RNA sequence: AUAUAUUUAAUAUAUUAUCUAUAUUAGUUUAUAUUUUAAUUAUAUAUUAUCAUAGUAGAU
RNA sequence: UGCUGACAUGAGUAACGAAAAAAAGGUAUAAACCUUUUCACCUAAAACAUAAGGUUUAACUAUAAAAGUACGGCCCCUAAUUAAAUUAAAUAUAAAUAUAUUUAAGAUGGGAUAAUCUAUAUUAAUAAUUUAUCUUAAAAUAUAUAAUUAUAUUAUAUAUUAUAUAUUUAUAUAAUAUAAACUAAUAAAGAUCAGGAAAAUUAAUGUAUACCGUAAUGUAGACCGACUCAGGUAUGUAAGUAGAGAAUAUGAAGGUGAAUUAGAUAAUUAAAGGGAAGGAACUCGGCAAAGAUAGCUCAUAAGUUAGUCAAUAAAGAGUAAUAAGAACAAAGUUGUACAACUGUUUACU
């Protein structure tokens, strides 16, 4: 510890002038610059297509399904087994990717309805219901044909 | 100073206490049965 | 020749270029799938070549990938899954805990940028009304949680 | 204060209701040491490597 | 240490409100305030009109709210991309709702 | 609400046990929720199963 | 042996020595963050990470070398090597400037949030990028002053420079041959972006 | 350096105000220091303040 | 000294848990929330990265992003160990079972390559217990008269320039270029206490890169302590100045100023500072509290089991210092009883 006695010893010869090298990089900043305000980004810069896969999501391009233009149950009804027994196999494939499709649009619109309204009119709940008694009687007349 | 008897670590409770350390020897599963006859909900960690 | 990242790349734009799959389709097909997949907000962080879900917690990145494609006819180049915590959460406090599911997130970028249609004014659509169930909630709130001389204090909701 | 609207000192917790509950709970991915690998029926894929990596089938 | 009995109602009683001291004082002290003739303590300004003066001070001296330069002509649908307003969290909620928790000076009654 | 529930059916048990209250302590419940409602949605009439 | 292309840095020099690459800077987004990294090459090291994040706090955490997280942005294009490297020195002093010697100002500029600190979702802050952006205009603007090859900006993301109205339509630019070329997207642009880079300069 | 008025033939002189004593590169891995190189990046200047048991001691 | 519930009494008493706050503005709503400025506190931490842990506590529901290279898990491989598992007849035993032997499991360990970026798959053939890196030698720098004296340097870690060979990309060579610390890799080598186990090469053909961890908290209000409890809790970095050091002082940066405030400071208590003349008269007993005239370099007796054991000896000196003047390391000599000695012991007398 330092203390009365401290004799402090010198840094070093530090090279004689002469003996040095020349540095590798000279000239460095701009001794200039000015801190500017940011430039946040703009969407006038994009294209946003209009047939994009990912509107596919969506009813027509719109949010949210409204009540009025929704499907009312008086006139939607669910496939029957039955009538599903006579129809073909790609075509009952189709049915069966258009169901699936719908129930996205519906689920995301429901998630959408749950999770940040809060809402419990639960509309589309019921018609992802109905949808997946359509496609479990498909499954069923599937395996029935089998 | 006492007191802090419970030092936790999953590893060692789950191996110790766990279901499958239960299910695994005559007596643990004895242990599982008479938790299953009392109607417990937990059966064991 | 040359090495492997490089070869996937090629394979990819090639893929492109036919107007197929920019992968290797699995020799395992599944005819009637059940999975559903969420469309999610984007957040602050996403930009607007990404776009992400909540899928299927057993589903798989690549499974997603080729979900995409043949479902939607969507190409997505990168994708990153972000399983999520559940939290305790429990009702009474006299009933048990247990956890609210893990959910399984993921981003997709994509070529073509999307950007979502502007949410509903709080009137236009009935559904999209988010004050009358907090309006509600609050009503259940003072319902349960006024004990005595509370019962004449006037409504809040 | 920790929360302005609760001045004085009463049975509140510093977060959450409960401090205890029922701990013999199914464990999700969450938990656990580093080596606690729980997986989600995702992958039955490919196979693991000699090496550590994962070969795709 | 400890009591010997359990003190009955009587002495409890005149423990606390039997002297002085114990006893809350009518505040005689208060008179008439010369800005408005409303009821003030007395040697005391008038808090409601301090208050205003202060209000008007800060109105006089606010301080330049000093809004970006970029943020005033960033488009709408722009803002939306880029900001989108998330879910507060309970506690926020509650720390938001100050008027169930915080108290607003009230004001007297006008002297005669 | 903010939960994510409606994805997944958990605490299946518990549910079950929230959704099948035996009919003898029904009143019980159905007061707390008669207690907990506005006078316009509220109505007399018993629910049935 | 133990020093690598990335451990130092590099002068111009040293780059026509070597001609690994035509004369560049990348810069890239920490993608959780927000933050933003710049390098003279398309790989990055810690010490890169240290020099640029020299005092950091809770609004400006010194972020990881997380690969997956640090995701390419900017790929600048230039004539000479010299003037690469006189880019790169320009956005570097303009990050130390916002850091250090005048925080103050900088603050003034960003967007706030109520409370009064800097605009969040989770830990991600978008003005950091944006600033990245403007403060890389600001050293292009700088070292053309100073000063055939026409330089461009390759972009990950047409979006993500504001417009060409208003910013980067400076008298300047415009006389040298300034381009806006974005990348192309065609593949994997995370897992496969070092091969991407490697044909981008291979192009110039 | 910038801002604001002045004189000069936006430029330079001088006045006032504000802000600035940084930073980058070399010297064989790292970190620090030194010296060079870069840059406007300084005073064996006056006066203060904080901390070190009231920092310690002499008086009071 | 019944049991359960309710309600009293002490009592509006004690306490509100290591503590530095102030103003202005949010907001004629704020001691306590937020912002700015001032002041302070921690700083080999009260910081920054992490492990474990846990009511997700976070900068949150629009949420914690990975083919891999100073990224972890799984996976391969085993240790300690574990396994109603495996050999007319493995062996033994009231039953339960136990045993040796195989097989499988089992991390706290081992596991190709890689910014001049890297490919793990399929088929065919035939390591390390600890510890030190001295002395010598070589060459270099100055005095003096090839040789002497004195000094530092001496195995590795890049960049630049100049050369010779394949043809600006390669190979090798020469010259140039600080200090004290640290890291890794190299070689050499001393001690007795003698220092893990386990999974081959070439050629041809291949590759679209799965799953999970990732917030924040982590010497703590987010773990274990019944509490937002002065306790317990693993690892790395830990600005300079100073110094032998991670001691001690400060503190650049970062963080923090708290579920009690405001006044008043009686008696009295705790934790400190000072004290004339005395100096153990106190007391069971100098308990407690004082008390350090270098921390570097010299110099250090008797005794002794010959070990500067005694020894950091006491005393004493050198440098510094002449009465005003940091913090921390460092507090005497001797006799006797008992026990050789370093150790261990009644977690909580
Ligand atoms: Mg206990
Ligand atoms: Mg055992
Ligand atoms: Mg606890
Ligand atoms: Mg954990
Ligand atoms: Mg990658
Ligand atoms: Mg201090
Ligand atoms: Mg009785
Ligand atoms: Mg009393
Ligand atoms: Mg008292
Ligand atoms: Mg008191
Ligand atoms: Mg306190
Ligand atoms: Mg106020
Ligand atoms: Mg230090
Ligand atoms: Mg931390
Ligand atoms: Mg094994
Ligand atoms: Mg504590
Ligand atoms: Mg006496
Ligand atoms: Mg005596
Ligand atoms: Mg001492
Ligand atoms: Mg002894
Ligand atoms: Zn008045």
């Amino acid at each position: 510890a330092r203390t009365k006695f401290t004799k402090p010893k010198p840094k070093q010869p530090v090279l004689p002038k002469d003996k040095i090298r020349p540095p590798t990089q000279l000239t460095h900043h701009s001794n200039n610059l000015r801190i500017t305000e940011p430039i946040p980004p703009t969407t006038s810069n994009l294209r946003c297509p209009d047939d994009h896969p990912l509107w596919q999501f969506f009813s027509n391009k719109k949010f949210i399904r409204s009540a009025d233009d929704l499907p009312p149950s008086s006139h939607i009804r669910p496939w029957s087994i039955p009538e599903l027994r006579h129809k073909s196999f790609n075509d009952l494939h189709s049915l069966w990717y258009n169901c699936l499709r719908e129930q996205n649009v519906l689920a995301r619109e429901n998630h959408l309805l749950k999770n940040i309204v809060g809402s419990t009119h639960d509309e589309f709940s019921e018609l992802s219901n109905s949808i997946r008694t359509t496609m479990w009687q498909i499954r069923h007349v599937l395996n029935e044909r089998e | 100073s006492r007191g802090n008897t419970y030092q936790p670590s999953t590893l060692k409770r789950k191996r110790t206490f766990g279901f499958l350390a239960r299910a695994k020897s005559k007596q643990g599963s004895k242990i599982l049965k008479r938790r299953k006859l009392k109607g417990r909900w937990f059966l064991s960690h | 020749d040359i090495n492997v990242s490089e070869k996937i790349y090629k394979w990819t734009k090639a893929g492109i270029e036919q107007g197929k799959e920019h992968f290797k389709v699995g020799g395992n097909k599944v005819y009637f799938p059940k999975a559903r997949i969420i469309l999610l907000r984007p957040n602050a962080k996403h930009t607007p070549y990404q776009a992400k879900f909540i899928v299927p917690k057993s589903f798989n990145k690549l499974d997603l990938r080729d979900y995409l494609y043949h479902i939607y006819g969507l190409r997505a180049m990168n994708i990153t899954t972000q399983l999520l915590h559940g939290k305790f959460n429990r009702m009474n406090l006299q009933t048990t805990r247990f956890r609210e599911p893990q959910i399984k997130k993921m981003t997709i970028e994509m070529e073509e940028p999307f950007i979502w249609p502007e949410e509903p004014r709080p009137d236009e659509n009935s559904f999209w009304d988010s004050t009358t169930p907090d309006n509600m909630e609050k009503y259940r709130e003072e319902r349960l949680n006024c004990l005595g001389s509370d019962a004449n204090k006037p409504g809040t909701a | 204060l920790t929360r302005p609207w609760k001045k004085y000192r009463d049975g509140e917790l510093f977060y959450g209701l409960s401090k205890v509950g029922n701990k013999r709970v199914p464990l999700t991915t969450k938990q656990g040491n580093k080596t606690m690998y729980k997986g989600t029926r995702a992958s039955g894929i490919g196979r693991h490597t000699k090496f550590g990596g994962y070969v795709i089938n | 240490a400890v009591p010997k009995k359990k003190v009955s109602h009587q002495k409890k009683r005149q423990k606390l409100y039997g002297p002085g001291k114990k006893q809350l004082k009518m505040i005689h002290h208060l008179n008439k305030c010369p800005s408005c003739g409303h009821y003030k303590r007395a040697n005391t300004l008038c808090m409601y009109c301090v208050g205003q003066i202060s209000h008007i001070w800060k109105t006089h001296t606010a301080k330049e709210e000093i809004k970006p330069r970029q943020e005033e002509e960033l488009s709408e649908l722009d803002q939306r991309v880029l900001y989108p307003g998330r879910r507060d969290t309970k506690y926020t909620k509650d720390l938001k709702d100050k008027d169930n928790y915080l108290e607003r000076r009230v004001r007297t009654l006008k002297k005669d | 609400s903010g939960s994510y529930q409606h994805l997944s059916n958990v605490g299946s048990r518990v549910m079950k046990r929230l959704g099948n209250r035996p009919k003898n302590f029904l009143p019980h419940s159905e007061k707390f929720i008669k207690k907990s409602t506005p006078e316009f949605m509220k109505s007399d009439l018993k629910e049935v199963d | 042996k133990v020093n690598h292309s990335i451990s130092r840095f590099r002068p111009a020099s040293w780059f026509e020595k070597t001609k690994i690459i035509p004369p560049q800077v990348y810069i890239f987004r920490n993608l959780e963050y927000g933050q933003v990294l710049y390098s003279q090459f398309p790989n990055f090291s810690q010490t890169q990470v240290d020099k640029l994040f020299v005092r950091p706090n809770w609004s400006n955490r010194k972020p990881s070398l997380r690969r997956d997280i640090w995701k390419c942005m900017c790929v600048v294009n230039l004539q000479n090597y010299k003037q690469s490297v006189h880019l790169y020195q320009n956005l570097c002093r303009l990050r130390y400037l916002r850091d250090v010697a005048q925080r103050k100002e900088s603050d003034k500029l960003r967007k706030k949030d109520s409370n009064g600190h800097v605009w969040y979702s989770g830990q991600y802050r978008p003005t950091y990028c944006q600033e990245a952006v403007a403060d890389l205009r600001e050293s292009l603007l700088k070292v053309f002053e100073n000063a055939a090859k026409k330089p461009s900006i390759y972009w990950e993301d047409p979006w993500r420079m504001g417009d060409k109205d208003k910013h980067w339509n400076y008298d300047v630019f415009n006389a040298l041959g300034l381009e806006h070329k974005l990348i192309q997207r065609v593949g994997n642009i995370a897992r496969e972006e070092s091969v991407i880079l490697k044909e981008l300069a291979k192009l110039e």
